[PDB]
């Protein structure tokens, strides 16, 4: 009776990475909600020195 | 021409300040009013047109189409109003709006004095339309179809706009009675082939031809009824005048060109005629039957005689009617049963007795029943193809003996046998359903009355 | 009723309103005016009035 | 046209194509940048020079002014790039691929 | 849940019959309908479709074919007075046309 | 066999899938600036060999 | 003037009006503590502004007029069904949590915008740092499903973010017999069923993650049932604190202008709280969207701007 | 960032495009380009992030690279005339390094692949920035030099971007992407009619800015950055989607709105000569970015979308803060075809 | 191109001198009456977005967006007829002072041109 409108698996077509999904683009992922990726947990590395003995 | 441009123009503040429960009194009362006043462009001169001003005029092939356009607008109002019930005010005005740009889009087309104003508003009147049908259609397959109408019709329509700027430039003007008087034979190149073939297959994909056709059957039965009736009665007929229109410049090209196009016509008028045979929807078949007719349209245009043009305007009032009425026929057995399915609803002629005769006559007028308009129009076509080839007949007959088929076909199915035992939800046909039908089918007898207003300018 | 009372005045602010409407006024008999001294000077020019 | 004209034209034909070629490190891009700079002011002052134009010996300053501040603009965004990686590798600089 | 969407059931159909058992099928509010159908019936039926018609039966003759038909009259009573042949093949007297002298 | 497969084939179907395709090539990029310079270097080479000789 | 870059650039700094007892204060405590009454004894002594707890209606207290909407159209959640029927198959649970979280951050925003606009402190019965141990009570109880729990981490992560932490922390620690006896002496009917596990995981999140997580930035002031009700001794504690360990102190005025141009404009403040992740829980379709969406602009004083709705006696609207 | 500094930079960035602009010397020109990188790149990094980082970094040596580019041509200009003047451009190599110099400054196609990375990462004010208004200085330039412009250059690289972009934005569902891809199919329309007449460059101009200040004003009014956030736009503010439907309408070219408008003048210019098969393919590949936009306008006005129960508490607040010429720049982006003939105050 | 650069022009004037022997545009020109539309359209739209009565919530503002509208609308349309009359002086110039580029061909009767006839059947 009512007129038909778009659902949950209709809209998810639209909220991949891209359009048309493919092979290659498979594994992609879309970015976050917030553009601000994770600081990736660089370990820093600080330089170790013998002072001493002579 | 303005006092009928104007009017429509204020149809929308009027709309737009409305009461929430008078919008369909006051635009069903001011758009017959309307229609009475563009009435009177139906005086038409013998010799010349009707000049209003430099940029709008009239002639006996326009002033019949801006009549069925002005008497289109109150029926769909009417039509549109059931199935809206629900909707809000604001929405509800946005459809009557809609409904309003159509018609003052297309009410300009048919007026406009020199080939851009009209391309541009030919185009215009693309909007409202796809708005209404991916808006207001019911099913998911309207997104499709507004796709396929816009862009079927755009691919088509652009190189129209190159070859009308190339025109002007070379000739200087693209004012109507100015590329009329001053026309030239068109020479055998290779160059003129190609502008030949941009200014025809705009109003080819328009008419449609047999082979762009496919977006018809999807916008008119995803559209809503309303759209289907504007998409079936005028905007079909916006690629016929736009052929005798542009035709004038064409010739004497026209005679070895037009060879494929009149082969895809006839055959394909026989292949969509075999289609409704097999049709199991109801808004499909008559799409079918829109296309056919189109097709006998498009074969009297490009042969190009006296008889061919008159036969063409009969063919297209005829037809404009014939379908609207169709169309809301079929939308009344869909409002009962919320099906498309022809087989579905059977035997309604017991149960709905009045609406029963109102499928009759529509389903006589479709099979070009004497002496209606249409056997007219038609008629006249094929004296004009049988002059042109004796051999159309052939066709042209087998044409005429499917479209009886199917039409009767139609007509047994929905209405004979023995209604269907599960379905008890027919209510009575309303007075508002039983007043469209009769104000679709009394003009075409007060017509075949009085034919010469549907004649065109050959007359 | 309002929890708070909506930093847009319940009566008009009088000032913007002026103002508003004083360029309004402004704009409009500067145009007059100019329309008028147009047609005197082009008047002037072709030798007609 | 001499043939030092050439030399200095070849030496910004080959800047630019190291410039256009990347390895690994930003930094030697931006060292590319800068040779490019030094070409192009080695040209304008040799053309310059030549002729007696007097007026147009200050451009190759601003020139080089406009050289450094492009060499400064740079090295802001390396320092960023390599605070957010650790390294100023351009393999890194791939987040806007998706 | 089992299920994707906290999404309204679908309504039946509001038969309109019901609440008014002559309700014409315009609007719900009875006093709207009957107006409704009343203009209509009355701006469609009585004034576009009669008085359309009869003026379009009564248009004047602008497409000036009695006309033609009187000079028709008149040009085949003058010519057949005076042994003319009633119609001549040349549209336009051939005096006034400049034909190339030659086609060799 | 006509409406339903062959007239949906030839003009609306084939533009879908060959602008689909086209769509796909063009837009699926690595991300990475080196090899958008490459073809940078590769455009420029070739626009000073082409348009430029014929003077 | 509203507040904005025109304000900051002339004029108004934000550090010229903080006064150390500005002191954002957090009350934490199980269901049923006497965390209310010690948050209003604090306000009523440090001279602080006091919010109560964000229930599932707090939003229509600060909009219109303060009265409460429909629950149809605010919230679309009860408490009463969550605690008669938590395991309902039509997502009230998590559509509770989610609603409240996002009253939450409201009321977080609506403090900070108070505290940063005149200087004076707050003190709040609860917030958006301790609203993720009801959450991890259902969890654990199964009342709500993981992908319910990742949806609200990603909200959580994408907003919380974006503030301050508070100040002082104080928790009032009531063991779960005594919590669940002063239920039983309540006299709602609809309480009365909760289990015992469920206070248990909410005590477990609040000790093993919310106060060992608020430690590193916040002053954390445990306190007992017995101590909770001389609030002279919690006022006197709060008094001679040190707020030396949190990111307060390494604010400047470009901060503080960032956070006040956030605060304000509330629509930025819950843009985040309606990514388009659908989860069956909380998605609503197109139908039920437009008709309860209808339904509320035919409120008496929601059709139009704050301003210009005739209907609740807006006068002078033709020039405004 | 600080208000004054900010204001400074914009400030900045304006006066280096009005010196580009009012210069009659090549160095000036070449010094406003570079006034205004230094000051541009610090806006697109004002919200902090890895991506604003990346696209400030990439921004950056492009620019860089195409100001590289145009002071070599400018130097060899002087060597082959001694003439620090903007003019004809006397040496043909000169003139093909400062094409596409210019031309990797706009973005034009086969050069185009920075600008969807640096839309993307940028927030929506510094991309309305980017895609508007760092548009004028080039386009002025290849203006002011059109009679020595290389045809057979400018035209292929103008069709490879209307090809590109039309390609390239079929396949996006980010809303900046989309942008960047139809900014780039906008250029190449521009830069086709560029030998021809600059008039109706300047004209198309005009109405892209247009087009475009409105497009982002929209998605800035209804925080959306990707297609399933603006789905949730109609419950909440209705007639802004509906108001993007039709801007998006106007920014495929139908008739009788705005957009159409340049195109058609576009198409009557280039048919003024002879020039009849590149105008067919160009409306032909026009005709793809019509189609994503009607993609967006299905998923964002012509239809509705599921919503989620949070908006409830989103209906109780208002817009705080309103941008000025938003209603203006709908209005000129919609209702101004009419107004066509007025393009003679642009010569 | 074509126009930018012409005799005795003033850079950024927008309207010369000459251009006041033109007859300035009626008050009542269809053009200005369609910007004053402009700006009626512009200031409803301005309610609606605001979440303000369509019709009447500013009527102050809108009537300032109307004048606006066709105060702008007024000097579009000067400076529109002036370079019109523009191009019209120096094409009919050109025509005049270049006599063997634009000569005057002899006047035929169609009694006398030969059109071939493509017969319609
Ligand atoms: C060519 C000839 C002329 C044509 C020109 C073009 C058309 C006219 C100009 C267009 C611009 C003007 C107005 C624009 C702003 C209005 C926006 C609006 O929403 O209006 C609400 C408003 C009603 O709202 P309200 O009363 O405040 O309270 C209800 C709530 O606001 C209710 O609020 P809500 O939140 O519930 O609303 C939700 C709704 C709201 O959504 C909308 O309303 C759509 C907004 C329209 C988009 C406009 C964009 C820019 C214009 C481009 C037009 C294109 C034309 C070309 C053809 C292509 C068509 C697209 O959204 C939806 O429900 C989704 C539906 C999706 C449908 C998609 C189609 C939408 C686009 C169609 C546009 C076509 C033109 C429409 C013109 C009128 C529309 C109001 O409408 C009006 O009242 C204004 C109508 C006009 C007033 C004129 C009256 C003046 C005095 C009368 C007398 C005349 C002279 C007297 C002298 C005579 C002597 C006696
Ligand atoms: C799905 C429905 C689509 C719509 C269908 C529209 C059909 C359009 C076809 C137009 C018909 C006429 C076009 C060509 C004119 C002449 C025909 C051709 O045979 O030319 C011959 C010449 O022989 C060769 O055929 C020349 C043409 C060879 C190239 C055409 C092959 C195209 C293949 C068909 C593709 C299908 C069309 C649809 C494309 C999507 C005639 O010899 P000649 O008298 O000396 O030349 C006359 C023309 N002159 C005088 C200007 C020079
Ligand atoms: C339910 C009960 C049913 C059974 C009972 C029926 C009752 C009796 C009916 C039977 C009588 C049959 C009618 C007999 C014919 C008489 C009418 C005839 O004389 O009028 C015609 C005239 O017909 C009219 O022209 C009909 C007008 C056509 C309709 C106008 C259109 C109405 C607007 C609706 C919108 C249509 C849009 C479509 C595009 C036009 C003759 O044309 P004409 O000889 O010259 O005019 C004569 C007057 N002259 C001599 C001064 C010139
Ligand atoms: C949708 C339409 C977009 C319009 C864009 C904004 C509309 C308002 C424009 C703002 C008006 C103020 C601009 C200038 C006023 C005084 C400055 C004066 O000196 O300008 C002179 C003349 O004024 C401007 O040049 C013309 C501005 C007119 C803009 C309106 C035309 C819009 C195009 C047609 C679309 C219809 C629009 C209808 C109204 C909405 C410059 O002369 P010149 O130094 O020699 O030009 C150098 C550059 N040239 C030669 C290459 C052109
Ligand atoms: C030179 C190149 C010229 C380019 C010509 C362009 C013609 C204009 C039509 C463009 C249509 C492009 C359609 C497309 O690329 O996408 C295919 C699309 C992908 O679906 P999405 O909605 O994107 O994804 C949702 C599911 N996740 O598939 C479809 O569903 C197609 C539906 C609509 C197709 C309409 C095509 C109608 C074509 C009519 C003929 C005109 C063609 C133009 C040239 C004319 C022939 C000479
Ligand atoms: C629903 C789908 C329908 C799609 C149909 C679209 C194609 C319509 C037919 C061709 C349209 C393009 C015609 C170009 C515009 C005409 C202008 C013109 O004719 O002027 C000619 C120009 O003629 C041309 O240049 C034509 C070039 C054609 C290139 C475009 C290729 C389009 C595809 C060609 C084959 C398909 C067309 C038929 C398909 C029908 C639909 C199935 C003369 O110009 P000059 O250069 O000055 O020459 C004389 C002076 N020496
Ligand atoms: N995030 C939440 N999830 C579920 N229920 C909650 C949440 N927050 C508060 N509540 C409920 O709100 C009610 C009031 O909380 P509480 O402060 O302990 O009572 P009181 O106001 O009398 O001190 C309690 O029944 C509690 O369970």
């Amino acid at each position: 009776a009512r007129q038909w409108q778009p659902d949950v698996e209709w809209a998810e077509q639209f909220g991949g990475a891209v359009m048309y999904p493919t092979k290659e683009t498979a594994h992609w992922k879309p970015p976050p909600w917030n553009d601000v990726d994770p600081p990736k947990d660089t370990l820093v590395s600080n330089l170790t020195l013998n002072f001493g003995p002579q | 021409m303005l006092k009928i441009i104007i009017p429509t123009t204020m149809l929308l503040p009027m709309t737009w300040m409305s009461k929430h429960n008078m919008i369909w009194i006051n635009a069903t009362v001011h758009s017959l009013l309307i229609s009475l006043i563009s009435l009177s462009l139906l005086n038409q001169l013998g010799e010349n047109s009707l000049n209003f001003s430099l940029t709008f005029f009239s002639d006996s092939l326009s002033a019949p189409l801006l009549v069925l356009t002005t008497w289109l607008l109150p029926l769909m109002l009417m039509a549109s109003q059931s199935h809206l019930s629900k909707e809000t005010t604001t929405r509800k005005k946005l459809y009557i709006t809609m409904l309003i740009l159509l018609q003052l889009f297309l009410i300009m087309t048919f007026t406009a004095t020199e080939l851009i104003l009209f391309y541009i508003l030919f185009e215009a009147t693309l909007v409202p339309t796809l708005i209404i049908i991916t808006r207001w259609g019911n099913q998911t397959e309207r997104l499709n179809a507004g796709l396929y109408f816009l862009f079927y019709t755009l691919a088509g329509s652009l190189p129209l706009l190159v070859a009308l700027v190339y025109i002007q430039n070379t000739t200087g003007s693209l004012n109507f009675l100015i590329i009329h008087y001053w026309s030239h034979p068109l020479s055998n190149s290779w160059s003129n082939i190609f502008m030949w073939l941009a200014c025809i297959m705009a109003f080819m994909v328009k008419m449609p031809l047999y082979g762009l056709h496919l977006w018809l059957p999807k916008a008119h039965v995803e559209a809503p009824i309303a759209g289907s009736m504007v998409l079936a009665a005028v905007l079909l007929k916006l690629g016929g005048y736009g052929m005798m229109r542009i035709t004038t410049i064409l010739n004497p090209l026209t005679n070895y060109m037009a060879y494929p196009f009149l082969m895809l016509s006839m055959w394909g008028m026989i292949m969509t005629s075999s289609i409704c045979l097999r049709q199991t929807d109801l808004k499909s078949l008559i799409a079918y039957s829109s296309v056919s007719h189109m097709a006998l349209v498009i074969v009297a245009i490009m042969i190009q005689t006296p008889w061919s043009f008159m036969g063409a305007t009969a063919l297209m009032i005829a037809h404009g009617l014939t379908s609207s009425m169709l169309f809301c026929l079929a939308n009344t057995n869909y409002e009962r049963v919320h099906s498309r399915t022809m087989i579905l609803a059977r035997g309604l002629q017991t149960l709905l007795p009045l609406m029963a005769t109102w499928w009759l006559v529509a389903s006589l007028t479709n099979l070009a029943l004497p002496p209606s308009i249409n056997l007219i129009g038609e008629l006249f076509i094929i004296t004009a193809s049988f002059s042109w080839s004796n051999i159309t007949i052939i066709l042209m007959g087998m044409n005429m003996m499917i479209t009886a088929l199917y039409s009767l076909y139609m007509l047994i199915t929905t209405q004979r046998g023995k209604y269907t035992h599960h379905i008890n939800n027919i209510k009575p046909s309303f007075t508002r359903e039983n007043a469209l039908m009769a104000l679709h089918i009394l003009p075409l007898l007060l017509l075949t009355l009085n034919p010469k207003m549907i004649l065109g300018p050959l007359y | 009723k309002f929890y708070i009372r909506e930093p847009p005045h319940g009566s008009p602010d009088w000032l913007k309103v002026g103002l508003t409407l004083g360029t309004s006024v402004f704009l409009w008999i500067y145009l007059i005016k100019q329309h008028k001294e147009d047609v005197l000077e082009y008047k002037r020019r072709n030798g007609l009035e | 046209m001499p043939l030092v004209y050439m030399n200095i034209i070849m030496a910004f034909a080959i800047a630019l194509a190291g410039l256009l070629m990347y390895r690994s490190h930003l930094m030697s891009s931006l060292l590319c940048l800068e040779g490019m700079m030094l070409s192009l002011f080695i040209m304008s002052t040799l053309i310059i020079l030549n002729t007696h134009f007097t007026l147009a010996n200050m451009m190759p300053i601003i020139l080089l002014v406009f050289a450094a501040c492009e060499a400064a603009l740079g090295l802001s965004l390396l320092v960023m790039v390599s605070n957010t990686y650790g390294t100023d590798y351009v393999q890194n600089l791939n987040l806007l691929q998706c | 849940p089992t299920i994707r969407l906290q999404e309204d059931p679908d309504p039946e159909d509001e038969n309109l019959y019901e609440k008014n058992p002559d309700s014409h099928g315009y609007d719900k509010d009875p006093i709207v309908d009957l107006w409704n159908m009343r203009v209509v019936f009355f701006f469609g039926f009585s004034i576009v479709l009669v008085l359309g018609s009869t003026f379009v039966a009564y248009l004047p003759d602008y497409r000036m074919q009695e006309w033609a038909r009187r000079e028709a009259e008149r040009l085949v009573k003058y010519r057949e007075a005076n042994g003319l042949p009633l119609m001549e093949s040349n549209c336009f007297d051939p005096n006034k046309i400049q034909l190339p002298e030659d086609e060799d | 066999l006509l409406d339903l497969i062959w007239l949906e084939t030839i003009l609306p179907k084939t533009t879908s899938f060959i602008q689909m395709k086209m769509s796909i090539m063009v837009s699926n990029q690595k991300g990475l600036i080196k090899l958008y310079f490459l073809s940078f270097l590769i455009t420029i080479m070739i626009s000073m060999t082409l348009f430029n000789y014929h003077e | 003037l509203q507040y904005g870059p025109l304000a900051f650039v002339l004029g108004e700094r934000t550090t010229r009006k903080l006064t150390e007892t500005s002191k954002v204060i957090t009350v934490d405590g199980n269901i049923c503590s006497g965390k209310g009454r010690l948050a209003r004894e604090i306000a009523e002594k440090l001279g602080l502004r006091h919010f109560p707890e964000a229930g599932i209606h707090y939003a229509d207290s600060t909009t219109g007029d303060g009265k409460p909407l429909d629950v149809q159209l605010s919230g679309n959640c009860s408490l009463e069904k969550f605690y008669d029927d938590p395991k309902s198959n039509d997502g009230n649970s998590y559509r509770l949590q989610s609603w409240l979280y996002a009253s939450r951050l409201l009321q977080y925003a609506d403090a900070l915008e108070h505290l940063l606009s005149t200087g004076q402190g707050v003190v709040l019965e609860r917030s958006i740092y301790s609203d993720f141990v009801f959450l991890e009570a259902m969890y654990r109880q199964g009342f709500i499903r993981k992908q319910c729990v990742e949806h609200y981490n990603e909200v959580k992560k994408v907003t919380a973010c974006e503030y301050l932490p508070p100040h002082v922390v104080v928790y009032v620690d009531v063991p779960v017999p005594e919590i669940q006896s002063r239920i039983q002496k309540k006299g709602n009917p609809h309480e009365m069923k909760i289990t015992a596990a469920y206070l248990q995981d909410i005590e477990n999140a609040y000790k093993k993650t919310f106060l060992p997580e608020m430690s590193e930035k916040c002053e954390v002031l445990q306190y007992s049932a017995r101590e909770a009700e001389d609030a002279e001794k919690v006022v006197e504690d709060i008094e001679y604190l040190k707020c030396d360990k949190g990111p307060w102190p390494d604010q400047d005025d470009r901060t503080f202008h960032r956070l006040r141009m956030l605060v304000q404009n509330k629509l930025e403040v819950l843009n985040y709280t309606t990514i388009p992740v659908y989860l069956p829980e909380i998605t609503i379709g197109a139908h039920q969207s437009d008709r309860v969406f209808q339904k509320f602009t035919e409120l008496p004083g929601r059709k139009y701007s704050p301003g210009y709705n005739e209907d609740v006696g807006d006068k002078w609207i033709w020039l405004k | 960032m600080n208000p004054i500094i900010y204001t400074t930079l914009i400030m900045t960035v304006m006066s280096g495009t009005m010196l580009v602009m009012i210069s009659s010397h090549w160095l000036l020109i070449w010094i406003g380009f570079e006034m205004n990188l230094l000051a541009m790149i610090p806006v697109l990094m004002k919200n902090f992030n890895p991506r604003a980082t990346e696209a400030a970094t990439k921004y950056f040596l492009t620019q860089a690279t195409a100001s590289m580019m145009l002071m070599m041509a400018i130097i060899i200009n002087l060597l082959y005339s001694g003439q620090w003047t903007i003019t004809k451009m006397f040496n043909p190599v000169a003139m093909t390094m400062m094409t596409m110099a210019l031309a990797m400054k706009l973005g034009l196609s086969p050069f185009h692949f920075w600008v969807p990375e640096v839309t993307q990462g940028i927030s929506l004010q510094a991309g309305l920035l980017l895609l508007t208004w760092q548009k004028l200085a080039p386009l002025s330039v290849l203006c002011q030099i059109s009679q020595s412009i290389n045809p057979n250059l400018m035209l292929t690289m103008a069709m490879l971007s209307i090809l590109i972009g039309g390609w390239g934005g079929l396949n996006q569902t980010q809303l900046r992407k989309i942008m960047a891809y139809s900014s780039i199919a906008h250029m190449g329309w521009m830069t086709a009619v560029l030998p021809y007449n600059t008039t109706m460059t300047i004209l198309n101009l005009l109405i892209y800015i247009t087009m475009t200040l409105a497009m982002f004003m929209l998605l800035i009014h209804s925080s959306a950055t990707t297609t399933l956030s603006l789905s949730h736009t109609w419950n909440k503010m209705p007639v802004i989607t509906s108001l993007m439907m039709v801007t998006l309408l106007s920014m495929g070219g139908l008739p009788p709105l705005s957009g159409f408008m340049p195109k058609w003048m576009i198409i009557q210019e280039m048919t003024k000569n002879e020039s009849i098969i590149m105008p067919t393919l160009m409306a032909m590949t026009a005709l793809l970015n019509l189609y994503f936009y009607m993609r967006l306008a299905y998923s964002s006005s012509l239809t509705m979308f599921p919503s989620t129960n949070n908006m409830k508490m989103k209906w109780q607040f208002e817009h705080t803060k309103q941008m000025k010429l938003l209603p203006t720049m709908i209005v000129l982006s919609t209702l101004v075809l009419p107004m066509t003939p007025a393009l003679s105050s642009l010569n | 191109t074509m126009m930018s650069g012409r005799p005795g022009r003033v850079p950024l004037q927008f309207l010369p001198n000459e251009a006041r022997s033109l007859p300035p545009p009626k008050l009542t020109d269809p053009r200005l009456v369609y910007m004053g539309f402009l700006g009626y359209c512009s200031g409803l739209i301005d309610n609606a977005i605001r979440r303000r009565p369509v019709v009447s919530a500013g009527l102050h503002r809108q009537l300032l967006y109307v004048t606006s509208f066709v105060f702008f609308g007024y000097y579009l349309l000067k400076r529109q007829d002036y370079m019109y009359a523009l191009r019209d002086h120096d094409m009919f110039a050109y025509v005049k002072s270049h006599p063997e580029d634009f000569p005057e061909k002899d006047k035929k009767t169609y009694g006398e041109i030969l059109e071939e006839f493509h017969p319609v059947r």
